[PDB]
């Protein structure tokens, strides 16, 4: 699928939900042309990635 | 349903669309009017307040 049907379609609500982790920095997302799509959640730093 | 002569039936004098709710067996009021709301907790490491 296109990028806007991704964008409007997956990652309103799984950035939707990606907040209320606490401990935050930015939450920030990419939708692609070819169907690709990813999030990077970026934490503040003194937290163990695991 | 369609025949190749052109007669067809569409979805209208076979359903009623239209748009409602996911589950309508909980229903609720607020001294008579109908209401809804968000049940807000509280993040680990915040404070309350200014929340």
């Amino acid at each position: 699928a296109s990028a806007e049907t991704v964008q409007d379609t997956v990652v309103q609500v799984i950035e939707q939900q990606m907040n209320g982790i606490d401990n935050l920095r930015y939450i920030s997302s990419e939708s692609n042309s070819d169907g690709s799509m990813t999030i990077t959640v970026t934490f503040e730093q003194g937290t163990d990635p695991d | 349903k369609v025949n190749p002569d052109g007669s067809q039936v569409r979805l209208k004098d076979v359903a009623d669309v239209g748009l409602g709710g996911q589950d309508y067996s909980i229903n609720a009021q607020f001294n008579g009017s109908p209401a809804s709301g968000i049940a807000i907790k509280l993040a680990t490491g915040a404070n309350a307040l200014d929340t």
